[PDB]
């Protein structure tokens, strides 16, 4: 699954 | 005290674009606990991989891999709306638990990492050394990944706005915008920061009526 | 060379929440040029203030103010869609030009800052000292501002999604969500990070059908 | 005017 | 490893002039053992005080005192001839043993210092802070103490050479030299580095025949 | 100021044993002036070579050579009695003058080093890198050179004391001491720190009556 | 007693 | 000539 994206 | 137990290298997770995001900074006294909220990169995403990293480099591939695990059961949502809180917890014994918790759905998965995992004293040093030998390439790398993620954001946002606009948008505006979004998407497939910003600006240049519609 | 001309302190601009975002890191050899893209915080925003800062603290108010100027004539758009590229440029003479350019509209405004601006040797040192004396309070501050900006994002996004959903959303969902958005907005008016995350999670807990609608 | 927000 | 046990501050002993001489540098992984050889400052000295210090300041009085003990039973000798080997030993449990051993006489005395001695995390930080706030005053202090000890050396050496010369030395040389040695001794009683070097040079200026005698 | 002119690397001179002794620390704001007093290593020495070095390594051979010059016309004296004051002076233009002045004889020689001498930005960085990659070997090296110079001191001192003692010294003491001084001198020809300290202690062990004579 | 002197 | 020795 995709890596987290950090805002 | 004559001693302190400290983290010799930074600890974190891999985030979109292949970049290490630090959760516990190098040189932190343990026991320590820190948490941050992350999210999804794609609409309807059902899971995230948490990839735990030790080291000082900007590229995840350049760091030491402590393990990974998935949190799934993420409910359908637009990208960037889920709140996936990631906690790094190093107890008094030097053991790291990383958890990922979906604040909506309540699901949680962890990995426990023993105190003796990671790089030994030698490699801690070869690692600190390179973070410096390469401080430059890392910065150029990190700003490429940021540009890429900013371009991907605008790509996705503008497509959505085109839909929500539908007929409000003149066909002459819609042809220009969709051509800019094709070139953008082609550029984001590359490792050229300037070319990505050129297509971003191209899109900002043709989208002005779209923006005025979207704001109303 | 026996000498190098370097920046003794970090240089940057104030960004939403009152935080200094660095554009040129402490200890950079000059001449140097760096640019980053920023955006608007509110829908329909017509201008941004660029506030130029020198120093090592996380709070803008804690740094040295080198000057500010406005870029206006930003065309109507949803928040976060304008591309406002900010460039810091320190020439061979030690002079800093900061510019802000709207990549859509083409407008540009600058401020020129002489080489002898900023803090003197003494204060450079008292400054580096505090960045350390307070490394902690700064981190707690920076993560409060990030939480606040993440909460404000979700506040705005969810309201928009409620509108775009309209009748698709059950009235029992809409009452719960709008009550969560009121408590969120009340919390963001505070300096309590945990209370902001509690209202964020409350909202994530009630919004699940909204999210499923918004994704379709 | 508002300060820039950085993504 | 995810942790390392390291010394947060430097460890050492007070040496002539009131200066901390470091035996174990700040940030050393423990277990660690280091030793150095020291000596006597006065002819016929019978004992040395070992004073154990933790911290980053140049003035011993500015550091944390971990304890002191005497090694006595030093046999009659000219100053600087005894070999007093001082060992700092931090075992795997964080305990520091400092010993002092007379390599001629074979005598040894120790002090054992528990792992929980010294400054706490707060004070480790206030300490690192000042080492920086005062880096300057420390340097000026350390070079004053070095000048003073160099002047005291030449004071003692020249007196000895005058004796060993006896009649070989013209009375006009001996009057000038003994007057320089009186002013030197008066200056070493002060905190004025330039005045100490002025009397040192005065002495070097009048001692030239003495030096030529002493060399033969 | 937005800039400071600073030294990127340490500057100094080569001292006995092949070690760089720093006169101006890395990161010093220029203009700056510093001076220290050095001396001779051998009785009757007539000249010193000043060898000017730039860099962060402990071995002189590991640093950048900025130039060397001799000061001669040093008048006959016992080793360690001449006062050779060495000054490093970096003016507002980035030019380094190093001078060496004999405080007795009044002789002075200089070398002037242009601002553009030394290592370029790249090599400044490869240099800082290694000072770290090798922090260990440097320390082991520096303490070997110190042991060697301490052993050479005791070698020379003890021989002198034997002479000054002459008949006061029992022949059984004199045979033991002169045998220890032969083994010492053989060890100082080596790169083995422990073996040098073994012969030093051997000598301290046999010299006790000598010391008691020398003190009277 | 006097502090050690370091050579 | 010999390098300076530093005391």
């Amino acid at each position: 699954p995709p890596r987290p994206i950090y805002n | 005290v004559l001693l302190l137990d400290v983290t010799p290298l930074s600890l974190g997770i891999e985030t979109m674009g292949g970049v290490m995001t630090t959760l516990i900074a190098k040189n932190t006294t343990i026991p320590t606990k820190h948490s941050q909220v992350f999210s999804t990169a794609e609409d309807n995403q059902s899971a995230v991989t948490i990839h735990v990293l030790q080291g000082e480099r900007k590229r995840a591939a350049d760091n030491k891999s402590l393990g990974q695990f998935n949190l799934d059961g993420i409910n359908p949502a637009p990208r960037g709306m889920p709140q996936i809180e990631v906690t790094f917890d190093i107890d008094a014994d030097g053991i790291l638990h990383v958890s990922a918790k979906d604040k909506n759905s309540g699901k949680e998965q962890k990995i426990t990492i023993k105190a003796s995992s990671g790089l030994n004293e030698d490699e801690i040093q070869k690692m600190v050394r390179d973070a410096e030998a390469n401080a430059e390439a890392d910065r150029k790398f990190e700003e490429l990944v940021q540009t890429r993620n900013q371009g991907d954001h605008l790509l996705h946002s503008t497509r959505k706005q085109v839909e929500e606009a539908g007929d409000k948008l003149p066909a002459d505006d819609k042809t220009a915008i969709e051509s800019a979004l094709t070139a953008l998407e082609t550029a984001l497939k590359g490792e050229d920061k300037a070319a990505i910003e050129a297509k971003m600006q191209e899109l900002a240049q043709v989208s002005q009526k779209l923006m005025e519609i979207a704001q109303q």
